[PDB]
RNA sequence: GUAGGGGAGCGUUCAGUCCGCGGAGAAGCCAUACCGGAAGGAGUGGUGGAGCCGACUGAAGUGCGGAUGCCGGCAUGAGU
RNA sequence: AAAGGUGAAAAGAACCCCGGGAGGGGAGUGAAAGAGAACCUGAAACCGUGGACUUACAAGCAGUCAUGGCACCUUAUGCGUGUUAUGGCGUGCCUAUUGAAGCAUGAGCCGGCGACUUAGACCUGACGUGCGAGCUUAAGUUGAAAAACGGAGGCGGAGC
């Protein structure tokens, strides 16, 4: 028996078509192109997680020492210090502590020098 | 060992397939049956040949994009049906011992559940069907279940033009399908039912 | 409410200050030019600008504009001297494909388009 | 009337191993079957041929097809079967329906 | 962090990896690492003193994310659904 | 993880059977922030104006972006 | 070659408005005109009107991850939906290749059509079913809203 493709294809298409939103021109109105855009889309999506992890620790390390150096230390040093004090062990939120609580951050700062030399 | 219902009541007779009815085999069956009923009808000019069209087109090269034969091929609207359907039969001969084990194992099915016999139906009287329905009532056949009536007796069957209920069936020319098809079996005629070989 | 079916009957659905010339043998893109100077103004002006605007699309737009007026007024009992082109636009109707011969055997198709000029007039007022 | 698709003519499953799905060439987005060139839409590179040992190999022997006898083993008679009678018949039902030879 | 908080705060309902102890009320205790219970800045070990008590609020199934992979020319396209489970825990500790 | 082999499944029509559904409204269309590990599924609303889901099994002209593919519609060049 | 479809029934639109007309708006018929005769549904490309957020030091495969701004919040105010600014990152797809963003092939965009099938009592193996040292029928026959009959013949059974 004959067996069209009817409705079966329109849908497959609308699926992708609707994934494309602020996709510029053709890329968001033409199947083929819109779809194709989403292969490269794969590439970015997947690799961007394994990656924003890379990006974020960077934002953290940047701040952690623009405070570290705000007293006379610097990330490099500072970090090994809290390290020198197994006691200390944040690293995660450390930046924030250094961004919001200066009162605190100082503490940890001097705490390291006091476990350093 | 089913107790008769009309004009007697032996029963017991008849060894039934072990262990207890097996769809698999009833499946192996039914299927085969339908395959046989399946007729061969393939309206399709599969053939790039069977369709109407010339044979030489434009120019192999130098016309600017193309490369075509006739305008009658899988790839041309109105062309021909590639791998399309042609008439055939899909009829095979299922080993005999299974067609045996077949209904046998199907009767069991019906016995283990809602089986039913009957030796003659003087309870009828003419065609009427009206009274045939009558009997049914006091016969347990409310009218809520698909009934299959196997039995010769020309005049008896003549009473069954009522839907959903029963479905008539001659000279014990039964069939695994029908039986398994309708609910209760009215095996009736102890004809094919008791005595073989 | 009720449900769709009853609505269709409790209501007739109408179009205030609305007319529409369907199938005007012109190019939408051509007509738009004129329909554009006239968009959003004193239906008087529209009457006036058309009389002068040099494009030959002007007549049709004229006619639709004075038909939408002869409605707002009649079938809508509107106050003409507060009327203003609420909205107007041009959509393409069918297309009159026609074949034209070309040099050395080849042929071509001239697309003689067509447009639906519809214009909607509505009473203005500030408040 | 609650809800119950019922068991029976519909509750009659297959068998498992009874019959596996066919094969349409397209397993994952990535099918383009057969080698990857040198073979397709035709049929002749067969599987035989007459140079690939077939030929080169010596022989003329000589075919005959004289008579083929119906071996009726001994244990067929002894061990069991109470002289159900050989003769030139019973043996059939006994089991040795070869005929012709 | 890498499971089971720390730090200061005031007791808010935050989500972390599954905690195993199902139900609710499951009084949870997290060591501590830093904090200021009274602006009292307290660093490691010298903070272990103090601790945190939070109660398991609810268990959740994250927001469906699709894991798609792709390499060109070699065909290769991979679509697969996903979403990580957690545990809600109302902070309250020392 | 490419050619290739093996496994489990999604979907489309047709057919048998079960449960049904529908003019206070089917299929199809359209929108959507839900669901499932994927193929995909559902809910709700709008349109629509008559046939139609789900489940088991059977048969398939059964799944598409590529073929200077085929037919049709509409674009660019340009108001040149 | 292509070309189908008002409605249950013409009840197919009297009369009035603008127009030479075409066309349209009312009125009236009809369940419905959210069925009007370039009349069942009416997708997509493609053209257009209105609105929201944006855009006139900028180098861009066109996205993606992150954050802020604006708007909105029927599976949805607590998470989001839409839009956008700046930052990071980022060499279309397919084919053919030792090697492709490739200045290598193909293709304007969308819709629909479009490719590993069918058959042979054929061979060979996996799985499953029935019998089992035995196992089967073919042609036809007679019944068929059904399938039994039919051993001619074939395969195990001794090899060299
Ligand atoms: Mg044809
Ligand atoms: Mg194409
Ligand atoms: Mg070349």
């Amino acid at each position: 028996p004959r067996a069209k493709t009817g409705i079966v294809r329109r849908r497959r298409h609308k699926k992708v078509l609707k994934r494309a939103k602020g996709f510029w021109g053709s890329r968001s109105k033409q199947y083929r192109n819109a779809f194709q855009t989403l292969l490269n889309a794969a590439t970015y999506e997947y690799r961007d997680r394994r990656n924003k992890k890379r990006d974020f620790r960077r934002l953290w390390i940047q701040r952690i020492n623009a405070g570290a150096r705000l007293h006379g230390m610097n990330y490099s040093t500072f970090i090994n210090g809290l390290k020198r004090a197994n006691i200390d062990l944040n690293r995660k939120v450390l930046a924030d502590i250094a961004a919001r609580e200066p009162e605190a951050f100082k503490a940890l700062v001097d705490a390291s020098r006091n476990a350093r030399q | 060992a089913q107790i008769n219902v009309i004009g007697q009541n032996g029963g017991r007779t008849i060894e039934l397939p072990l262990p207890e009815v097996n769809s698999g085999v009833l499946h192996e069956v039914v299927t085969w049956q339908l395959a046989s009923r399946r007729r061969g009808t393939a309206s399709t000019r599969t053939r790039a040949q069977v369709s109407k069209t010339g044979r030489k087109m434009y120019g192999q090269k130098g016309t600017g994009n193309a490369r075509h034969g006739d305008r009658s091929v899988p790839t041309f609207v109105g062309g021909g049906v590639a791998f399309g359907p042609k008439p055939r039969s899909y009829d095979y001969t299922l080993p005999r011992q299974v067609r045996q084990l077949g209904l046998a194992m199907a009767i069991a099915s019906r016995q283990e559940g809602g089986k039913l016999v009957a030796v003659d139906g003087f309870d009828i009287a003419d065609a009427k069907t009206k009274n045939f329905i009558s009997w049914a009532k006091q016969n347990g056949l409310d009218g809520t279940e698909k009934v299959l009536l196997v039995t010769d007796d020309e005049n008896t069957r003549r009473a069954a033009r009522n839907v959903s209920w029963v479905s008539v069936l001659p000279v014990a020319g039964v069939n695994v399908y029908d039986i398994l098809r309708h609910d209760r079996l009215v095996i009736d005629a102890a004809a094919l039912e008791i005595v073989e070989e | 409410f009720r449900n769709k079916k009853q609505r269709k009957q409790q209501v007739k659905l109408r179009k205030p200050g609305f007319a529409v010339a369907k199938y005007v043998r012109m190019s939408p893109r051509k007509v738009r030019l004129v329909v554009d100077v006239i968009r959003g103004k004193s239906v008087q002006d529209a009457e006036d600008l058309l009389r002068f605007i040099p494009r030959s699309a002007s007549e049709p737009v004229a006619k639709v504009l004075n038909s939408a007026k002869a409605n707002a007024l009649h079938n809508d009992e509107m106050l003409e001297d507060r009327l203003f082109v609420k909205e107007a636009y041009v959509d393409a109707g069918p297309t009159l494909k026609r074949l034209i011969p070309r040099a050395r055997g080849s042929a071509n198709i001239i697309k003689k388009r067509t447009s639906h000029i519809t214009i909607i007039v509505a009473e203005k007022g500030n408040k | 009337h609650d809800l119950k698709p019922t068991p029976g003519s519909r509750k009659d499953r297959k068998r498992v191993g009874r019959g596996p799905g066919g094969t349409d060439k397209t397993a994952g987005r990535g099918h383009k079957g057969q080698k990857s060139r040198s073979g397709a839409g035709k049929g002749a590179f067969f599987e035989g041929g007459r140079s690939r040992l077939i030929a080169r190999l010596p022989k003329r022997g000589f075919n005959n097809v004289g008579t083929t006898y119906e071996v009726v083993k001994l244990s067929q008679l002894q061990d069991l079967e109470d002289t159900t009678f050989d003769r030139d018949t019973l043996e059939a039902y006994r089991l040795v329906r070869r005929k012709n030879r | 962090i890498q499971t089971g908080g720390k730090q200061y705060r005031v007791s808010e309902g935050d989500v972390i990896r599954v905690e195993s102890l199902q139900g609710e009320a499951g009084d949870k205790v997290e060591l501590k690492a830093l904090f200021v219970g009274g602006e009292q800045t307290v660093f490691g070990e010298d903070a272990g003193k103090y601790t945190v008590q939070a109660e398991v609020v609810e268990h959740g199934r994250g927001k469906k994310i699709y894991i798609r992979k792709y390499k060109s020319g070699v065909q290769y396209r991979r679509r697969t659904g996903h979403r990580q489970n957690f545990t809600a825990i109302k902070i309250l500790g020392i």
